[PDB]
């Protein structure tokens, strides 16, 4: 049992942290791109007014 | 306003609250049709307790079936007084219990209580304030005593501040019904002692031989029974519904009658049981009922109270008689039988008198007590279910259904330690 | 042929949990006459599929636990069903053969039940 | 004056609009014969909304009727009312529309188009000032909604100042009737979001349900269903129809009820549904009405509210009760089911209250609200046309009738931003 | 030995889970607002249509 802990912790939080370090790098390119789209949106909204 | 909500439960439980109200709907003066026709004048101002106001004056039953079996809905429909409820509180199955209280707890108790829920929450929500809810059931099944528990659980945790009193069945190994009648009754204490404010002890052998000896009576039946019980929650509860001079309700009882939460149960009773010949040679008077109300033969008890000691006793009058023969006699009575109370606690006996007298009779009184006479039959209930547990038979059955069997483990293990407590307490000594 | 000439009477509606059930066929292999779909990267179902691995992975962060689309499923099942609103009293989730067999079916009115 | 003129596409559209001018019939006193043979007081005044004045005191329908088959006109004539209308108005092709939108859209949706384009104007200008259009119709088929649309869309180009609302009736996967059906869901879908100002939405399914569990018919049939969505239509209209003294109309409903055009949808109910033995104990008040108008179990759809936020919600009521009682009611419950209603906007409940009581029935409200349920729908029909399309099947006959395949995906697309929006608004955060 | 090792590796694993937790709410509530403008500006230019 002590074992068999271990490596289970181990890869659980192994795969735990590249999923994570994934997600934000995910969320991070979204929000980027989220707020290009803000600034050029605003400038149609704008000129069309 | 305040109005009390009552609940069925059990084919027998279903039987007896229905003697119930037909016992008091002939004493407010209710036509079968669903009109008025009484006659007296208290009978219209609290009569919205246990009815509810309608168009053209038709009072309707506050009143939820709850069974497991449609027969028992087409016999109490067929009454000159089924046709008067509401269909829609029956709620009832497909699947009989067949006496199983796991079974009915799990199979039958999951699927079929939403809408009892449904119907007791909107009965709920269409009064204004409430006190507590009624629930008469038997522990011989799995109707009464497999859902009965569970509606409690589930109605205490809902709404905590209300009353839960019931008038369960207990067993009896002289006049038994269920082969299993133990494990149920074992399961079912554990829930009456964990998640419910009172119970009030049920017999029938005690009935039977009280109206055998005294109503003497040549072909006694479950109708009987049915309105003696009857005639005993009408008494108790006419502190309410007819107000007199010194008026009582169901939470002042239970809190000046229960000295510890785990011991809640009590010794009901009736005083004036006299034979059809004897009824027009009878003294009306004071020290009788106080005989009557003292005595263990008139007490519907399976047991004998003078083995232990009294510990809180309720005297509930109904007619007009006064206050001073009571206390009085009360008082001799403290002084006289010394051993059969608890010196610890002076004045173990409450008054209460109302002044308005039933109909059919004039002069009533019914015994509340809690006496110390109900550890034989829970040592007895204790003993029988260790025998039955020693071996594990009929006990496939439940394990089939899903349930463990550590469950009675805890169940005789808390047994054990309420008849400690009961035992321990009976001997209240005043110091060492 | 051979069934209908062994049992001589006999239809293929003699159906029964046999040795000789001719959907047999089919089990010797499930495969045959069956496709492999792997995940694919179809762009129209991916439009909505970014979105739900969105959802998924915000879960998963405020959770810590790896969840597959699948996964992800039966969790938000199992969530609305303790959210409390599990409909058992209607056909948003009965099955098909528990409407016929119900007390409410039973429109005859208990007069004549009664009457019996 | 003020008149509706009212429109027909359908056979279920049909028969529904029948039943309906049957019903109003029948509430303000006409005979089958032309004549008025009423006794009410307001039955006189505002009659002329849906009737028009001519001699001899004759009132005539105002509704056109548009179908492909001939079949329905018949049948439609040959019942106890089917001679009061104008044969004029029914304006029938020869060829069927074998349940096709395009088809009935392209080819019987040209020629015939016309006819009814001529008598709706002529209707028109018969009149002096006109709010709105009403037409009953349903999705299954391409009689109502392969011309429905069209219609709808003409009469918006033409007048654009005139209400715009329909009861076309939803499609279910489990109760179903055409195949196609969803082809046609999708293709109706988008022109109700782009050229509709309201629309209800009818299920047969759960109107079945409804009928079963409360009314418990024997055999209830499409008769039945007509004759719900008809006092269904009734409430709504009788804000107009016969005002009282807190009076609305469809446009302030519209405007009030509405947050955004693109969110048109609403969910109609009413509430008094008991079964035929309990017509006779029941107890007429505020609360009872309130519970029915605000549980899920009458209400009329195949899906849950509670699985979402309350939006808007417009409780009409038609009798003689009070006010204070309503707010009230609709304050409590904001206070207590907080977590039904969005948070953001405060007192999403209208009071609306007709001092004329219907015919026939002394009390009765109808729901109109905006609830959080048509999501699930809306995800299931997309899901189900994207299957659908995946590898094209039923798609020749739409091909072959000239039309291509590029408005399937302009409209699954519409679908898709459809329910993106409606799901991000149904969490409506206050702030971050 | 093994034991102290790896509890020392895995609380630091569950704290850097922790931190990239919150990193992706930060990032996700930014794609809420930039959404919300999203939907508004789409409404505008419908309405501009």
């Amino acid at each position: 049992s002590q074992v068999m802990l271990l490596e289970t912790e181990n890869k659980n939080l192994k795969k735990e942290l590249k999923h994570f370090k994934q997600a934000a790098e995910k969320a991070k390119e979204d929000l980027l791109r989220t707020q290009k789209e803000r600034d050029f949106h605003r400038m149609h909204h704008k000129r069309i007014v | 306003m305040r109005e009390i909500v009552h609940l069925q439960a059990g084919q027998c439980g279903n039987q007896i609250g229905a003697k119930f109200w037909e016992v008091i709907s002939d004493e407010h003066g209710i036509d079968p049709t669903g009109t008025y026709h009484g006659d007296s004048d208290l009978q219209l101002e609290r009569i919205n307790v246990y009815y509810n106001e309608a168009t053209g004056g038709k009072y309707v039953p506050r009143a939820v079936l709850v069974d497991l079996e449609p027969g028992t809905m087409d016999s109490v429909r067929s009454g000159p007084f089924g046709q008067i409820f509401r269909p829609d509180n029956f709620v009832f199955g497909q699947s009989g219990a067949g006496n199983n209280w796991a079974k009915g707890h799990y199979t039958e108790g999951a699927e079929l209580v939403d809408s009892v829920l449904d119907v007791v929450r909107k009965e709920a929500e269409s009064c204004d304030c409430l006190q507590g809810f009624q629930l008469t059931h038997s522990l011989g099944g799995g109707t009464g005593s497999g859902m009965g528990t569970l509606l409690i659980s589930k109605i205490r945790e809902e709404y905590p501040d209300r009353i839960m009193n019931t008038f369960s069945v207990v067993p009896s190994p002289k006049v038994s019904d269920t082969v299993v009648e133990p494990y149920n009754a074992t399961l079912s204490v554990h829930q009456l002692v964990e998640n419910t404010d009172e119970t009030y002890c049920i017999d029938n052998e005690a009935l039977y031989d009280i109206c055998f000896r005294t109503l003497k009576l040549t072909t006694p039946t479950y109708g009987d029974l049915n309105h003696l019980v009857s005639a005993t929650m009408s008494g108790v509860t006419t502190c309410l519904r007819f107000p007199g001079q010194l008026n009582a309700d169901l939470r002042k009882l239970a809190v000046n009658m229960v000295p510890f939460p785990r011991l809640h149960f009590f010794m009901p009773g009736f005083a004036p049981l006299t034979s059809r010949g004897s009824q027009q040679y009878r003294a009306l008077t004071v020290p009788e009922l106080t005989q009557q109300m003292f005595d263990a033969k008139n007490m519907m008890a399976a047991c004998d109270p003078r083995h232990g000691r009294y510990l809180t006793v309720a005297a509930v009058f109904r007619g007009r008689m006064s206050m001073k023969e009571v206390d009085e006699q009360m008082l001799n009575v403290q002084n006289k039988n010394s051993s059969y109370f608890v010196e610890w606690i002076p004045n173990n006996v409450k008054t209460a008198v109302c002044d308005i007298p039933p109909r059919g009779l004039k002069m009533s009184a019914t015994f509340i007590g809690n006496s110390t006479a109900i550890q034989e039959l829970f040592k007895r209930i204790s003993e029988q279910f260790t025998a039955m547990f020693r071996r594990k038979a009929f006990l496939h059955w439940y394990t089939g259904e899903g349930m463990d069997e550590m469950e009675f483990t805890e169940a005789e293990s808390n047994m054990n330690d309420l008849v400690s407590e009961y035992q321990q307490y009976q001997d209240a000594t005043a110091e060492e | 042929l051979k069934h209908s000439n062994k049992k001589g009477n006999a239809f293929i509606e003699h159906y029964d949990p046999k040795e000789y059930d001719p959907f047999y066929m089919s089990k010797e292999d499930p495969n045959f006459l069956k496709v492999i779909m792997p995940p694919f990267r179809d762009p129209l179902k991916k439009a909505q599929y970014d979105q739900d691995d969105e959802k998924r992975t915000l879960l998963q962060c405020e959770t810590g636990k790896i969840y597959t689309m699948k996964e992800f499923k039966e969790i938000e099942k199992a969530q609305l069903h303790s959210r409390f609103p599990s409909i058992s009293n209607s056909r948003q989730s009965m099955t098909p053969n528990g409407w016929l067999k119900v007390p409410m079916s039973y429109i005859e009115s208990e007069f004549c039940k009664k009457s019996r």
